[PDB]
C-alpha cells in the first residue's frame, strides 16, 4: 500500500509524489520564464484543441499579487487551486508584515505546503509545478519554481513541461555565450519567444501563445494584440 | 452500512395477547446451580403497562428513558407502536387505550409469536393453537404447553411477572 | 386580561379583544382568547411576543402528539403537562373538559387546576366578584346567624355569561386599558362556541 | 486496475482514474446545450420521457442561481441539483457580503474550485456531472462548463451528454456561419433534436435587450415557434 | 477632524485638516487621514479596520476582479463614520457617507468630522453639479478654511486627494495659503 | 442614531393606502433627505419601515432575498406561487424575534392577499404584533391615528370606505404630521395597493396648503 | 467497486445506489395516481397484522413507502420537521414539489459521502395545496419525479402499465373522489399473481378532502 | 407561605397553607405546596420537584429498592446549588432509614432534622411546635397540632392562609388528611380552646 | 463479535480467581521467578476481582473507584454492589481499539445492609449473580468442583465454612468481606492452617 499514500517504499522512494510528477505533463504544454535587466519574462504555450473555446478563458498564468505573477505547468483545476491559495497567502502577509510578499518568500510557504501534502497520508500532493516570476523590491528580477515534493530553487531562466530539457538546452547555450541584457521589457519577451520558437521547431501565431510580464510595481499578461505586436517584431 | 445486490442490507420466548392481557414467558436456563436464577432478568419492565422479554440492558435502558419521557411529558402511557419506533430477538407486549393489548417482534404485531431455536416448530404450534376466544387462563396455560412441548400486562394490575408453580401443576 | 370560568359541563375562556402600548390604544380587535381544537380554548397574555412564541411552539408539540397518535384528542391534562413542559414571561390558562366530562381550567410551570381563574391587567378588579357569586364566598343563609354557608350550587352557562359580562363591563368602567370588546368561547360536549360582545371604547 | 478504486490516488500515468469515471457518469446523460449569443445566453436540455405518465412539463431541469445565472448539467441529476444548491449559496453569500449580484466568472470559479475539492480526498465522490451554466452581468454575457475534475473554460457554445458530440458538430457550424438571442433559441432547439437522433425540449435564456439581464424560461408562443423551426 | 469628498466633473476631490487631538493637546498637527484603502478608493475616518479592510479589498481584487467604491463601502459596512470616495471609469467618481449609525449614503458631496457641523449651510449654498477641478478645489478650500477657523478640533494643513481617469494627484494647502481666504 | 420616523397606512374597501416621509435624521439633525422608507415586494406587498435606517437597509436586503429565493425551483413564483403579504410579515417578525441584538425598527407590512382580503399587520424590535384598520408608526401614532380612525373607526367602515377618502385622509395626515412633528420632513412617498388595480406606488408628493399666515397676528 | 458508496465503476455506475434500488423491489406494490382535484395512493399490506405502508405529513400532504420501513421513518420525520419550519417561519403551507426537492436534496447526500448508505426505501408522496393535486415518486438514487400516476415495489409493472393504458381516463375524473379510489384498486389488482378487507390500504387528498386513510372495514366498499 | 413537617412516633406530619400572592393582590387561596415525588416521598416548597420525580421513576425502575430520602433530598440540593430564595423540606420514609425529614434551601444548605419550619410564617409556626410538639404524640395529636402550627402562621402572618393541607407520612406511603379552610378553622379552634381572645367575635 | 471473544481467550488464559458467598459474608480466593519479589477494595464495602490481562484491569478498577466515589458525591448513598457491577459491565461493553482482556468478580455489601452480594462481568459487558463461581484458568474445572460441593438448600453458614470451601476449590490468598465495611484479606499462616486441615 506504500504505492497508494505517501508512505516510504523499501528503496524510500515515494511513489506517490513521484506520480504526482508524472501529472504535471498531462496537459502537454510548455513554459519558458527568463530574467531581464529589471524585469522577468513568461511565455507560455496556449493550446486550444476546440475551435468552440473562448481562448481569453484559456490561461495557465495567474496574477498572483501586484508584483508577483505565478504560471503553472499541470492540471488547471489543481493549477486553480494553488493560485487561488498562492493569493490568500500574499494577501495574508500583506495584512500581517504591512508590505508586498517577496516572491521567494511565496514560493517557501507553497512549497511547505506542498511538503505538508507529501507527509500527510490523508491528502494527496496537487499535481502542480508552480513558477513565480517576480521584480523584488530588493533583490530584482527573480523566478522560483515549486514543485509537488515540496522543493523550490531560484533560476536565472527556466523552463518547465514535456520539452523542458530542450528549451533548457537552448537557454543554457545562450547564457553560456552570453540575465538578458536588455532595456526594455519587449525586447527581452521577444528574445524568449524566439527561443521558445528555435527549442519546440514550431512557429507561433498570436494565439498559440500567453506572456506574461513582471516589472518594477506591476505584474501584467500580455493580450493578444501585443503578443502580435511581438511576433510582428520577431518576423521582421 | 452496505447492500448487498440481492437488495437487501448485508432460550424461547413465547407470548400470547388475549383480550384479557398480554402473556409472556421465557425459558431461564440457567447454566449452573451456580448461577442465581432471581437474576436471569429475560423479562423485563418498560413502562407501568409496557415490558418485553429478550445490547440488551442498553437498548432496555434506552426504552424505559424514552417511555418515562414521554410519560413526563405528556402524562399519557406510550403507544407501543409509537415505543418501538422510538427505542437480540424481542416480543414487546404493553397495553394502551388505542389498540388495546398487542405483541410486537422493522416490527409487526402479532396475535401470539415465539422467538428463538424452537421458533419453527412454535409458529406453527400457535398457528393450530390460537383462537381470538382464549381467556387469560388458557393462554398462561397454552404458553407453558408450548413451552413444554410467567408475566402478564392487565388494565387492573398493569406489567407484572410471575404461584407460577401453582400453574405448572394446573398444567 | 382574561378569564376561565369551569362549570357544569361547560367551561368558558373570556378576554377583552384591546391592545396598548403605554396610554395608546394598538388595535381594538385583537384576539386574545384562541380556539385550539380538540376541544380546547387558550390565551396566553403578558408580554406579547413570548406569548406568541408559547402559542406557536405548543401548536407544534401537539402536532407531533397527533403525529404519533394518530390525531387522538388531546387530553386537557395532557396539553396541560406539556404546557408546562414547554414553559417566556406569560400567563397562560387553558379550559376545556377534561376525561369525566366535567369543564376544566388550567393556569400556569406550576400549572395548577382551578375552578375560575382570571388573569391580565384586571384580574384584581374581576376576580373577587366571581369569588362573590360562583363560589359564594361571604355569603350566609339568611336567618342562620352566620352558622350555615350559602351552598356552592352551579351556574348554567347562562348566568355565567351573565357574570363574566358583568364583571368586564365593571372593569371597563374602572380600569383604563380594560375594554373595546369581549371574546367569549365556550367549550361543551357540542364544540367550541364563540361570542362577541361589544363593550365601551374609551 | 487498483489505482481506480480511490478518489485521492493517482496512477503511475499520473492520471485520477475515478474522475474519469465520472466522466463516464456524464456521457451518459441526456444531452444538454449553451449557446453564447451576442447580448446574452441560451440553455437547452432534452427531457427524455421515461413514461407516459410523466406530467408534460413540471419536471424542470435547468435551473436558476440568483436571478441572472443560469444552470444546466447532464450526468447524475441529483449531483447536478447538489452543485447548483451550493451555487445558489456561494451567490447568495456572495450578495450579502457585497450587495451585489455574484459575477459570472466569480462564479465559476467558486464553483469549480467546489468540484476540485471533492477530488481532493478519499471520503468524498467526484461530480458525476458537467454542468454548462452562464449569465449575463455586468461585463456582458459569459458562458462556461465545468466537467468531473473542477476544470471549466469559457466556452462559445457547450454541449455535453451521450449526444454532446453531434452537439458540437452543429455548434461548430453556428459558430462558423455568424447569432442574436430570438435566433439562438431556435437554433438551440433545432441543435438539441439533431442531436437526440421520445422527449421534451426546454428552452431558457438570459440576454440583456431581451430578458433585462434576468434568467427566464421559454415558454408559450416562443417555446412553440422554436419547435416548429427545428422541426421544419 | 473636516473631511469632505466632492464629486465633480472629472472625478471626486476628497481633502481634509491635518490636525489630531487628545483633550486639548495637538497630538499631531500634520497626520495624514487620507487613507488608500485600494488603487482608487480612499477613505477618511471622521486605523485597525481600515487595514482589515484593504486586506479584504485586496483579497476580493484577487478573486473577483476590481472591486468598486460601492464594493469597498459594503465591506466597511460588514465589518462595521466613514467617507469612502473613489473612481473608476464605469461609474466616474463616487461618495459614500458611512455615519455613526452604519447606514450607508451615496451622495454628490459629503463633510464629516466635528468641523463638518460649522460648514452645513455654507457646503449647501455652495455646492454645484460637476464643477471643474479648480472649482471644486476652491469649494474644498473655503469650506475647510471656516471648519478650520470654527472647530478647535481641526486646523494644520489642508490635504486634498484628486481622483481621475488620469491619475492620483496629492495637494497640499498650508495655513498661510488658506487662512486669508 | 440615523432614523426615519412615520409610516402610516389604512385599509379601505378595496385595497390598504401606506405613506412615509423621505427623511433620516441623525439626532437633531435634519441629515439626509432622500431616504426612502416604503419597499415594495411585489404587485400585493409594501413594508413601510421606520426607526434605524441601517436596520431599514438591512431589512431590505432581507426582503430581496426573500423575492430571490421564492423563484428557485418555482415555476408559478410569478402568479400563483407568488409571495403573499402574509407570508412576508411572518418572516419579518420571526427575524426580528430572532434578532431580538434586536433590530431597531417598527414595520408595518401592507397589501392584499391572493384572495382578496387586505392585509395590515405591525412589528417591532420587541416581536409585538398587531392589525388594524389603520396603523402608524412612532409619532404618527398619537396624531395620525386619531385623524385615521375618523373615517374608519371600526370593521364595518371599511367596505363603506372609497380610493378618494382614505387617499385625502392619508394626505392631511402627512400635513398635520409635517405641521407638529420636528423630526419629520415635507416630502413623503405614498403607495396604493389595490385588489383591483394593484400597487400603486407614487413617489416625491408635497405636502401642500399649510396654514401660516395666522401666525402674523400673535 | 460496489462495496461503498463513493466509488464509481469504470463504466461509471454506483453500485450500492443500484442495489438500494433493488431493494425497494422486495417490498409490495404501491399504487399511486390523481386526477386535478385529488389524488390517492393505494398500498398493498404484507403481514400477523399488516405493516402499515401509508404515513400522513398533513392534512394537506402524506406519503407510502416501499422497501426499508426504517429509512421510510427517517424520511418522513424530516419531511415534517420541514413542514412544520416552514408554518413556523412563514404561516406557508410547504409546497409538495418543494417538499420532493428536499427528500431529494437529502437523499442525494449519502450517495456522496462516506460512511452512510443510500435510503433503501422509495416513496409516493401525494398532497394538495394552491397548485393543484400532486404526485410524487422518489427514490433512492435521490431523483424525485412528479407524475399522473406511478406505481413501485415488487412487480410494480403490470400496475404501472394498467396506469398508463388508463391514463386517458382517471385525469377527467373530476369532483368524484371514490371513482379515482376505484380506478387504483383496479390498477394494483394487476400487480397480484388476493386483495382483501384487511391488507388493502387506501388513502386520498384533495380540494375539499384532508390527507385520509383507509384501513380495515373502511377500504371494503372499494375492494 | 408556612409550611412545617415533623417526626414523631407515628411518622412525619406535613402541613402547608395554600395561599399565594402577588405583592399585596392575593393571586390564589388553594395552591398546592406539597407535591407527592413517589407514593413515600413528599416535598414540601416555600420544575425543580418534576426532574426530582422523574430521577425517582428512573431510580424505580432501574435499582432494586426505592430511592432513599438522603439520596432525593442530595439531589435536589446539588441541583440548587448548582443555580445558586426558597426552602423545602423532602419527607419520607424508608426500610432502612426510617421517617426522614431533610430540608434544603437556595443556598444549598441540606439538614436532618425531627422539625422545620419554612415561608413567611415560619417563626410563628415554630412558636407553637416547639412549645406543643413531643415524640410520642398520638396520630390524632399530632395532626391537630400541625393544623394549629399552620393556624398560627396564618393568623399572624399577612401572606400566610387560605387553607391547611394535612399529610402524614407512614410507613406504608404518605397519607392526605385533607385540606382545611382556615376561615372555618380559625373559629372552630376558638371555641373548642377558647384561645384568640383578642379577637372578637 | 471477534474480538470480544479473543478477549475472552485472553480472558481464560490468566490466573483463577474464586469466589463464594455464605450466608454472613463473601470470601474471594486467588491464585497468585526465582528473584522477583489481586483483589482491589473499590470502596469501603465493594472489593473487585479479575482474571485476563493485569494492566487493563488496572483501567478498569479505577474508573470503577472514581464511579464509587463520584456516587457518593452526587447521592449520599454508596453504590450498591448492583450498581457498580453494572456500570463495569457498561465500560467494558463500551471500550469493545480492543476490548479488556478481563473478567470480574464483584463482591461486597450493599449500603447498610446485611445480605452478601456476589457479581460477574466479562469482557463482553454482559453481568450476573453467582452464589460461587471462578474465572480465568481452568475455570471450568473448578467450577465444576463448586457446582457440586455448593450446596444452593444449605450454603456455608460461617467465615470458615466459606474459607474452607474456597481453599478446597483453589486446591492461595483470602479476602473476607463482611457487613458494615469489614474487609480483611487471611494471614499466611492461617491460610496455611486451613490448607493443611
Amino acid at each position: 500500500y506504500d504505492r497508494h499514500i505517501t508512505i516510504f517504499s523499501p528503496e524510500g522512494r515515494l511513489y506517490q509524489v513521484e506520480y504526482a510528477f508524472k501529472a504535471t505533463n498531462q496537459t502537454n504544454i510548455n513554459s519558458l520564464a527568463v530574467r531581464g535587466k529589471d524585469c522577468t519574462v513568461v511565455i507560455s504555450q496556449k493550446k486550444v484543441p476546440d475551435k468552440l473555446l473562448d481562448p481569453t478563458t484559456v490561461s495557465y498564468i495567474f496574477c498572483i499579487s501586484r508584483t508577483i505573477g505565478m504560471v503553472v505547468n499541470g492540471p488547471i483545476p489543481d493549477a486553480r487551486n494553488a493560485a487561488l491559495r498562492a493569493k490568500a497567502e500574499a494577501a495574508e502577509f500583506r495584512y500581517k508584515y504591512g508590505y508586498d510578499m517577496p516572491c521567494d518568500v511565496l514560493a517557501k510557504r507553497m512549497a511547505n505546503l506542498s511538503q505538508i501534502y507529501t507527509q500527510r497520508a490523508y491528502m494527496r500532493p496537487l499535481g502542480v509545478i508552480l513558477t513565480f516570476v517576480s521584480v523584488d523590491e530588493e533583490l530584482g528580477p527573480s523566478i522560483y519554481k515549486t514543485d509537488p515534493a515540496g522543493y523550490y530553487v531560484g533560476y536565472k531562466a527556466t523552463a518547465t513541461g514535456p520539452k523542458q530539457q530542450e528549451i533548457t538546452t537552448n537557454l543554457e547555450n545562450h547564457f553560456k555565450k552570453s540575465h538578458i541584457n536588455e532595456e526594455s521589457w519587449e525586447k527581452v519577451v521577444e528574445f524568449a519567444i524566439t527561443h521558445m520558437i528555435d527549442a519546440l521547431g514550431t512557429e507561433f501565431s498570436k494565439n498559440d501563445l500567453e506572456v506574461g510580464v513582471a516589472t518594477k510595481d506591476k505584474f501584467f499578461t500580455l493580450s493578444a494584440e501585443n503578443i502580435e505586436e511581438r511576433l510582428v517584431a520577431i518576423a521582421e | 452500512s452496505t447492500f448487498s445486490p440481492e437488495g437487501r442490507l448485508f432460550s424461547t420466548a413465547i407470548g400470547i395477547a388475549t383480550k384479557e392481557g398480554v402473556v409472556l414467558g421465557v425459558e431461564k436456563r440457567a447454566t449452573s446451580p451456580l448461577l442465581e436464577s432471581d437474576s436471569i432478568e429475560k423479562i423485563v419492565e418498560i413502562d407501568r403497562h409496557i415490558g418485553c422479554a429478550m445490547d440488551a440492558r442498553s437498548m432496555i435502558e434506552h426504552a424505559r428513558t424514552a417511555a418515562v419521557t414521554h410519560n413526563l411529558y405528556y402524562d399519557e402511557d406510550i403507544n407501543v407502536e409509537s415505543l418501538t419506533q422510538s427505542v437480540v430477538a424481542l416480543l414487546i407486549a404493553g397495553h394502551d387505550a388505542d389498540d388495546g393489548y398487542q405483541l410486537f417482534h422493522t416490527f409487526y404485531r402479532y396475535n401470539a409469536k415465539a422467538i428463538g431455536s424452537g421458533s419453527e416448530g412454535a409458529q406453527a404450534e400457535l398457528l393450530n393453537e390460537w383462537h381470538s376466544s382464549l381467556t387469560l387462563k388458557e393462554a398462561e396455560l397454552l404458553v407453558l404447553k408450548i413451552l413444554k412441548q410467567l408475566s402478564c400486562i392487565t388494565k387492573q394490575d398493569g406489567f407484572k411477572i410471575y404461584k407460577t408453580a401453582e400453574l405448572i401443576k394446573e398444567l | 386580561t382574561i378569564l376561565g370560568i369551569a362549570g357544569e359541563d361547560f367551561a368558558v375562556l373570556a378576554g377583552d379583544t384591546r391592545n396598548i402600548t403605554d396610554y395608546s390604544i394598538n388595535s381594538r380587535y385583537e384576539p386574545k382568547v384562541f380556539d385550539c381544537g380538540d376541544n380546547i380554548v387558550m390565551s396566553a397574555n403578558g408580554f406579547a411576543a413570548d406569548g406568541d412564541a408559547l402559542v406557536k411552539r405548543f401548536k407544534n408539540s401537539v402536532k407531533w402528539y397527533h403525529f404519533d397518535h394518530n390525531d387522538k384528542k388531546l387530553s386537557i391534562n395532557s396539553a396541560a403537562r406539556n404546557i408546562q413542559h414547554l414553559l417566556y414571561y406569560v400567563h397562560t390558562i387553558i379550559a376545556g373538559l377534561d376525561e369525566d366530562g366535567k369543564g376544566a381550567v388550567y393556569s400556569f410551570g406550576s400549572y395548577e387546576r382551578e375552578q375560575c381563574r382570571a388573569g391580565g391587567a384586571a384580574a384584581s378588579l374581576i376576580m373577587p366578584f366571581l369569588d362573590n357569586q360562583v363560589n359564594f364566598k361571604n355569603q350566609y343563609e339568611p336567618g342562620t346567624n352566620g352558622k350555615v354557608k350559602k351552598p356552592l350550587k352551579y351556574l348554567s352557562v347562562e348566568e355565567v355569561i351573565k357574570l363574566v359580562r358583568d364583571s368586564f363591563t365593571s372593569a371597563t368602567e374602572r380600569h383604563i386599558q380594560v375594554g373595546d370588546g369581549l371574546e367569549i368561547l365556550i367549550v361543551t360536549k357540542d364544540g367550541v362556541r364563540k361570542e362577541f360582545y361589544e363593550l365601551k371604547r374609551d | 486496475t487498483g489505482y481506480d478504486l480511490s478518489n485521492s490516488v493517482f496512477s503511475p500515468d499520473g492520471r485520477n482514474f475515478q474522475v474519469e469515471y465520472a466522466v463516464k457518469a456524464v456521457e451518459n446523460g441526456t444531452t444538454s446545450i449553451g449557446i453564447k449569443c451576442n447580448d446574452g445566453v441560451v440553455f437547452a436540455v432534452e427531457k427524455l420521457i421515461t413514461s407516459k405518465l410523466l406530467v408534460p412539463q413540471k419536471n424542470v431541469k435547468i435551473q436558476v442561481v440568483d436571478r441572472h445565472i443560469g444552470c444546466v448539467y447532464s450526468g447524475l441529476i441529483p449531483d447536478g441539483r447538489h452543485l447548483v444548491n451550493r451555487g445558489r449559496e456561494e451567490a447568495a453569500s456572495f450578495k450579502k457580503l457585497y450587495k451585489t449580484p455574484i459575477p459570472i466568472p466569480a462564479f465559476a470559479d467558486r464553483l469549480g474550485q467546489y468540484v476540485q475539492a471533492h477530488t481532493l480526498y478519499n471520503s468524498v465522490r467526484p461530480f458525476g456531472v458537467s454542468t454548462i451554466f452562464g449569465g449575463v452581468d455586468k461585463n456582458g454575457a459569459h458562458l462556461y462548463m465545468l466537467e468531473p475534475s473542477g476544470s471549466y473554460w469559457g466556452y462559445k457554445g457547450a454541449a455535453t451528454g451521450k449526444g454532446r458530440q453531434s452537439a458540437k458538430a452543429e455548434l461548430e457550424k453556428l459558430v462558423d456561419h455568424h447569432l442574436s438571442a430570438r435566433e439562438a433559441v431556435k437554433q438551440a432547439a433545432k441543435i438539441i433534436y439533431l442531436a437526440h437522433e421520445d422527449f421534451e425540449l426546454e428552452i431558457s435564456w438570459c440576454s440583456l435587450s431581451e430578458t433585462n439581464g434576468l434568467h427566464k424560461f421559454v415558454k408559450g408562443d416562443l417555446l412553440q415557434e422554436a419547435i416548429d423551426f427545428a422541426q421544419k | 477632524t473636516s473631511i469632505m469628498a466632492v464629486t465633480f466633473k472629472d472625478g471626486v476631490i476628497l481633502g481634509a485638516d491635518s490636525r489630531t487631538t487628545t483633550g486639548a493637546y495637538i497630538a499631531n498637527r500634520v497626520t495624514d487621514k487620507l487613507t488608500r484603502v485600494h488603487d482608487k478608493i480612499w477613505c477618511c475616518r471622521s486605523q485597525a479596520i481600515a487595514d482589515i479592510v484593504q486586506y479584504h479589498l485586496e483579497l476580493y481584487t484577487s478573486q473577483y476582479g476590481t472591486p468598486s467604491t460601492e464594493t469597498a463601502a459594503s465591506v466597511f459596512k460588514e465589518l462595521c463614520g466613514i467617507i469612502v470616495a473613489g473612481y473608476d471609469d464605469k461609474n466616474k467618481g463616487e461618495v459614500y457617507t458611512i455615519p455613526l449609525g452604519g447606514s450607508v449614503h451615496k451622495l454628490p458631496y459629503a463633510i464629516a468630522g466635528s468641523g463638518s457641523t460649522f460648514i452645513y449651510g455654507y457646503c449647501d449654498k455652495n455646492f454645484r453639479e460637476n464643477m471643474s477641478k479648480e472649482e471644486t478645489v476652491d469649494f474644498i478650500k473655503h469650506s475647510l478654511s471656516q471648519a478650520i477657523k470654527w472647530d478647535g478640533s481641526s486646523g494644520g494643513v489642508i490635504r486634498m486627494v484628486v481622483l481621475t481617469a488620469a491619475g492620483v494627484e496629492r495637494l497640499i494647502f498650508y495655513p498661510d495659503e488658506y487662512e486669508q481666504l | 442614531i440615523v432614523t426615519g420616523t412615520s409610516v402610516i397606512s389604512m385599509k379601505y374597501d378595496n385595497g390598504v393606502i401606506i405613506a412615509a416621509d423621505n427623511l433620516g435624521s441623525y439626532g437633531s439633525l435634519l441629515r439626509f433627505n432622500g431616504v426612502e422608507r416604503l419597499i415594495p415586494v411585489g404587485d400585493n406587498t409594501v413594508v413601510g419601515i421606520s426607526g434605524d435606517i441601517s436596520d431599514m437597509q438591512h431589512i431590505e436586503r432581507l426582503l430581496k432575498d426573500l423575492v430571490t429565493e421564492n423563484a428557485y425551483d418555482n415555476p408559478l413564483a410569478d402568479a400563483e406561487e407568488a409571495l403573499e403579504p402574509s407570508y412576508i410579515f411572518e418572516y419579518l417578525a420571526t427575524v426580528m424575534y430572532q434578532r431580538r441584538n434586536p433590530l431597531w425598527n417598527a414595520i408595518i407590512v401592507a397589501g392584499v392577499q391572493s384572495n382578496g382580503d387586505q392585509f395590515l399587520r405591525y412589528v417591532n424590535l420587541l416581536g409585538v404584533t398587531y392589525s388594524s384598520p389603520t396603523l402608524a408608526t412612532g409619532f404618527g401614532a398619537h396624531m395620525a391615528n386619531p385623524l385615521l380612525r375618523k373615517v374608519v373607526d371600526r370593521e364595518s367602515d371599511i367596505p363603506k370606505t372609497t380610493v378618494q377618502v382614505a387617499e385625502e385622509a392619508i394626505v392631511n395626515a402627512m400635513r398635520v404630521l409635517y405641521y407638529r412633528d420636528a423630526r419629520s420632513s415635507r416630502n413623503f412617498s405614498l403607495a396604493i395597493i389595490d385588489k383591483n388595480t394593484g400597487l400603486t406606488f407614487k413617489k416625491n408628493l408635497q405636502v401642500e396648503n399649510m396654514k401660516w399666515d395666522f401666525a402674523k397676528d400673535i | 467497486y460496489d462495496g461503498d458508496t463513493v466509488t464509481f465503476s469504470p463504466t461509471g455506475r454506483l453500485f450500492q445506489v443500484e442495489y438500494a434500488l433493488e431493494a425497494i423491489k422486495q417490498g409490495s406494490v404501491t399504487v399511486g395516481l390523481r386526477s386535478n382535484t385529488h389524488a390517492v395512493l393505494v398500498a398493498l399490506k404484507r403481514n400477523s397484522s399488516y405493516q402499515k405502508k401509508i404515513i400522513k405529513c398533513d392534512e394537506h400532504m402524506g406519503l407510502s413507502l416501499a422497501g426499508l420501513a426504517p429509512d421510510a421513518r427517517v424520511l418522513s420525520n424530516y419531511l415534517r420537521q420541514q413542514c412544520n419550519y416552514s408554518s413556523l417561519v412563514f404561516n406557508r403551507k410547504l409546497a409538495v414539489e418543494r417538499a420532493g426537492h428536499l427528500l431529494c436534496d437529502k437523499a442525494q447526500k449519502n450517495t456522496q459521502s462516506y460512511g452512510g448508505r443510500p435510503y433503501g426505501v422509495g416513496l409516493l408522496i401525494i398532497g394538495y395545496d394552491k397548485s393543484g393535486a400532486h404526485l410524487l415518486e422518489f427514490q433512492p438514487s435521490g431523483n424525485v419525479t412528479e407524475l399522473y400516476g406511478t406505481a413501485i415495489g415488487a412487480r410494480s409493472q403490470g400496475a404501472k402499465t394498467y396506469l398508463e393504458r388508463t391514463l386517458d381516463t382517471f385525469i377527467k375524473i373530476d369532483g368524484n373522489p371514490d371513482e379515482l379510489i376505484k380506478a387504483g384498486v383496479e390498477a394494483i389488482s394487476q400487480s397480484l399473481r388476493s386483495l382483501t378487507v384487511d391488507n388493502l390500504s387506501i388513502a386520498i387528498v384533495g380540494k375539499d378532502t384532508p390527507f385520509t386513510i383507509y384501513d380495515g372495514e373502511a377500504v371494503a366498499k372499494y375492494i | 407561605t408556612t409550611t412545617l413537617a415533623f417526626r414523631f412516633q407515628g411518622g412525619i406530619i406535613v402541613a402547608v397553607d395554600s395561599r399565594a400572592t402577588a405583592g399585596n393582590w392575593v393571586a390564589s387561596q388553594t395552591v398546592k405546596k406539597v407535591i407527592e415525588i413517589n407514593p413515600f416521598l413528599l416535598g414540601t416548597m416555600a420544575f425543580w420537584e418534576t426532574w426530582l420525580g422523574s430521577q425517582c421513576r428512573l431510580h424505580e425502575l432501574r435499582e432494586k429498592e426505592r430511592i432513599s430520602v438522603a439520596a432525593a433530598s442530595k439531589i435536589l440540593s446539588n441541583l440548587v446549588y448548582q443555580y445558586k430564595s426558597m426552602g423545602t423540606m423532602i419527607c419520607g420514609y424508608t426500610r432502612k432509614e426510617g421517617p426522614t425529614i431533610y430540608y434544603v434551601d437556595s443556598d444549598g444548605t441540606r439538614l436532618k432534622g425531627d422539625i422545620f419550619c419554612v415561608g413567611s410564617g415560619q417563626t410563628f409556626a415554630y412558636g407553637v411546635l416547639d412549645s406543643n410538639y413531643k415524640w410520642d404524640l398520638s396520630v390524632e395529636d399530632a395532626l391537630y397540632l400541625g393544623k394549629r402550627s399552620i393556624l398560627a402562621a396564618a393568623h399572624r402572618d399577612a401572606y400566610s392562609g387560605g387553607s391547611v393541607n394535612l399529610y402524614h407520612v407512614t410507613e406504608d406511603g404518605w397519607i392526605y388528611h385533607g385540606n382545611h379552610d382556615v376561615g372555618e378553622l380559625f373559629w372552630k379552634v376558638k371555641e373548642e380552646e377558647g384561645s384568640f381572645n383578642n379577637v372578637i367575635g | 463479535i471477534f474480538q470480544v471473544e479473543y478477549a475472552l481467550e485472553a480472558v481464560k488464559r490468566g490466573t483463577c480467581a474464586v469466589g463464594v458467598k455464605g450466608k454472613n459474608c463473601v470470601v474471594l480466593g486467588c491464585e497468585r521467578l526465582k528473584l522477583q519479589d489481586k483483589v482491589s477494595k473499590i470502596d469501603s464495602h465493594v472489593v473487585l476481582s479479575f482474571s485476563g490481562l493485569n494492566a487493563d484491569s488496572r483501567i478498569l478498577i479505577e474508573k470503577a473507584r472514581v464511579e464509587a466515589q463520584s456516587h457518593r458525591l452526587t447521592l449520599e448513598d454508596p453504590v450498591t454492589v448492583e450498581y457498580l457491577t453494572r456500570y463495569v459491565a457498561g465500560v467494558q461493553q463500551r471500550y469493545t481499539v480492543r476490548p479488556f482482556g478481563v473478567s470480574t468478580l464483584i463482591a461486597g455489601f450493599d449500603p447498610r445492609d446485611d445480605e452478601p452480594k456476589l457479581y460477574q462481568t466479562e469482557p463482553s459487558g454482559i453481568y450476573s449473580s453467582w452464589s460461587a463461581q471462578t474465572i480465568g484458568r481452568n475455570s471450568k474445572t473448578v467450577r465444576e468442583f463448586l457446582e457440586k460441593n455448593y450446596d444452593r438448600k444449605e450454603p456455608p453458614a460461617t467465615v470458615e465454612e466459606c474459607v474452607k470451601l474456597t481453599v478446597r476449590s483453589l486446591l492461595i490468598e483470602i479476602t473476607v468481606v463482611k457487613p458494615d465495611s469489614d474487609i480483611v484479606a487471611l494471614s499466611s499462616e492461617e491460610i496455611n492452617q486451613y490448607v493443611t486441615q
